[PDB]
């Protein structure tokens, strides 16, 4: 028959792409398999073209080869790059037309119920370009394509002729050629998801398996879930380096190479190999997605009183609201308290507790002198990008900082202000939701410019006040001992305090200098001379 | 307006 | 080899064409002491060094320093003593009879780190 017949779905060693082999098979191969009866009934045509296209490394050729082989008929005619160039004139055109003589032929000499053929073409871009948009050097290249646009779909008519084009820069190529007839089907491959990564990563596994060679410590589940935007070339890869670090350990080398041969026989690979690759090794082409919440979480979140437990709820509720809800696609809040008090760490904390699919943080340490139009290109894309989700969060931090905002005048960029206050009330496209939250250290400006009003909630974060918290948080820290706690409390107990977090971090680090007989006298100095404040 | 700059150039071969 | 790593089209960095990327920086003290110990194993070995050149000092004063300078700094101080055998005045002459007992002092190697060699990187 036309299809092997030991064929099947399974031997090709393909991933996570069911549903595309599904739709090429649906759209390419359905007619030549139904009896010749009922399609010459309909009188309908075949189709003769198909252009698969995406980022580096995701199948293209694997799955092009695959199709090759399932077929039973001529053995492929394979175009690599290009090679068909010459210098002398004319030639070009002459390789371009012997590729297809021969099934010119065979559909001559035999007709309707002859034979398929099938050519491919690898790196289609680099003789395929836009005949007016090209050098003007030579008309070499013009020549090539409209003898391949004639030769193609010409005044005679040839339907036994299949041509397969892969390319990764998909919009430099002609139109007249990607047009019903030619090329209509046109697929799009991407990066797979978790059970592709898990696919994946069984189908290089299995011989390892099979001669057991793998330890039993090994979770395929746990490696898939941690690998997120890899692709199926970085996946292999990691197998490989794994592999390596388990072969590395039975050779000495450095001095002369010699290998064990009688140690080297009991050959196992664990999982502290692949967490060792999987940050020294590898790492994905496509930069993570997945915010660095550890430079804005530091230092982590303690819980030394009440109002941290607050705000959490607070922003809990929040989320649930917008989640839940038809009335109102968007909403806003900000969070506002004194300098020092560890706004951007709650707003982070808050962002991560939620589980959507997409977050993203906008920080002023980018745009670091750009002018007042990159600031607002920069804003536009981040939020184009999240109106894609149907579920989105955005956190916008140092909004003074964002403005440029100076007391001598004052000064600031008008353009950015006017920019976030339409960005602030412009509703996502239907059935979409999201939820922006910004922080602040200066309440009163804002309410100055008129844009405290654009929100619709506001969060109070405040700083220690009574000693009480203080040695709450001294204990959380355990920096000092007994004896010290109770030297500190026998003054502090007395009076109030009024101090940031990060400030008495800092404080206790620069005391902790000091010989042990002076220490807890430069604190106390240094939390009354700072500490004048109300 | 700056000029354009310099190009380069291709070349072909013929054969008697 | 390259030193604009950044200009490479993408797809020829992928895993599979070209994986092992590795760069090559600046190296620090002990380093630099291999190194300085590599390129003076032939004088020690033929007794053309002289014993007062310690080779720790050296290498903890060349801060910042790279490979093909500190080679540099060894060819200069081996021509500041060659130099003192020959007479250029009217004709080209050399002696032949002190050129034996030829010897590398460390007042060589002072002389030729301050008017000869200079780091490209850092403040001096
Ligand atoms: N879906 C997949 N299933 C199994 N192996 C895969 C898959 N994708 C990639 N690989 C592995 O990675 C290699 C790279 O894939 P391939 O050569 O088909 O990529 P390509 O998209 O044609 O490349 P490029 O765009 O860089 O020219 C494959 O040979 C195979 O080893
Ligand atoms: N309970 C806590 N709440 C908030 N931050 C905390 C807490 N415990 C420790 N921290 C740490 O305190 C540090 C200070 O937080 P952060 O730098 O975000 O403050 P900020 O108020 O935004 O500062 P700035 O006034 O400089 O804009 C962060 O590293 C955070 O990890």
């Amino acid at each position: 028959s036309i299809i092997n017949p030991d064929w099947n779905f399974e031997k090709m060693g393909i991933g996570g792409l069911d549903k595309e082999f599904s739709d090429i098979f649906r759209r390419a191969f359905a007619s030549r398999v139904f009896p010749p009866e009922i399609v010459e009934q309909m009188g309908c045509k075949h189709v003769k073209g198909i252009l698969l296209y995406g980022p580096p490394g995701c199948g293209k050729t694997l799955l092009a080869r695959q199709i090759g082989k399932m077929l039973n008929a001529r053995e492929p005619k394979v175009v690599n790059g290009p090679e068909i160039l010459n210098k002398y004139v004319g030639e070009s055109e002459a390789n371009i037309r012997k590729l297809f003589a021969d099934a010119e032929e065979e559909q001559r000499r035999l007709g309707a119920n002859s034979g398929l053929h099938i050519i491919i073409f690898d790196e289609i871009d680099a003789i395929c370009k836009q005949r007016g948009s090209m050098a003007g050097s030579t008309g070499v290249h013009d020549t090539v394509v409209n003898q391949l646009l004639s030769k193609i779909d010409g005044v005679e008519q040839l339907n036994n002729i299949l041509v397969i084009g892969m390319t990764n820069r998909p919009d430099l190529i002609d139109e007249a050629l990607l047009r019903p007839g030619r090329l209509e089907v046109k697929m799009e491959i991407g990066l797979p998801d978790e059970k592709g990564r898990l696919q994946i990563l069984h189908i290089h596994t299995a011989r390892m398996r099979g001669h057991q060679l793998l330890s039993a410590d090994v979770d395929i589940k746990e490696l898939a879930v941690e690998t997120k935007n890899f692709s199926g070339a970085e996946l292999e890869g990691l197998v490989r380096a794994a592999q390596s670090t388990a072969m590395n350990r039975h050779i000495k080398a450095s001095t002369k190479v010699e290998v064990d041969m009688e140690k080297a026989e009991s050959l196992q690979v664990t999982r502290g190999d692949f967490l060792a690759s999987l940050e020294n090794d590898i790492k994905p082409a496509f930069g993570t997605n997945q915010e660095d919440y550890a430079s804005y979480i530091m230092n982590g979140i303690i819980k030394w009183g009440d109002p941290v437990t607050r705000v959490l709820d607070d922003g809990e509720l929040l989320v649930q609201q917008t989640k839940n809800s038809d009335r109102t696609p968007l909403v806003s809040v900000l969070l506002e308290g004194p300098p020092h008090s560890g706004k951007t760490a709650l707003a982070a904390k808050i962002a991560e507790e939620s589980n959507f699919p997409f977050i993203k943080i906008c920080s002023p340490d980018k745009m670091i002198g750009f002018s007042e139009t990159a600031k607002c290109q920069a804003m536009k894309k981040i939020f184009d990008d999240a109106y894609k989700s149907q579920l989105s969060c955005v956190v916008v931090d140092d909004i003074e900082r964002l403005l440029d905002y100076v007391p001598i005048g004052p000064r600031f960029s008008n353009l950015v202000l006017q920019a976030l206050l339409v960005l602030l009330k412009k509703a996502p496209p239907q059935g979409r939701k999201l939820l922006i939250i910004g922080t602040t250290s200066r309440k009163d400006v804002l309410q100055e410019m008129e844009m405290l009003n654009a929100f619709s909630t506001t969060i109070h974060v405040p700083n220690i006040a009574t000693g009480e918290q203080l040695l709450e948080a001294l204990e959380l820290l355990g920096n000092f001992k007994d004896k010290e706690r109770t030297t500190i409390a026998q003054q502090v107990k007395g009076k109030k305090v009024w101090i940031g977090i990060k400030k008495l971090l800092m404080l206790i680090e620069m005391s902790l200098q000091m010989d042990p007989e002076y220490r807890v006298r430069k604190f106390l100095a240094l939390l009354r001379e700072e500490g004048a404040s109300p | 307006m700056a000029e354009d700059a310099d190009m380069r150039n291709e070349l072909e071969e013929m054969q008697r």
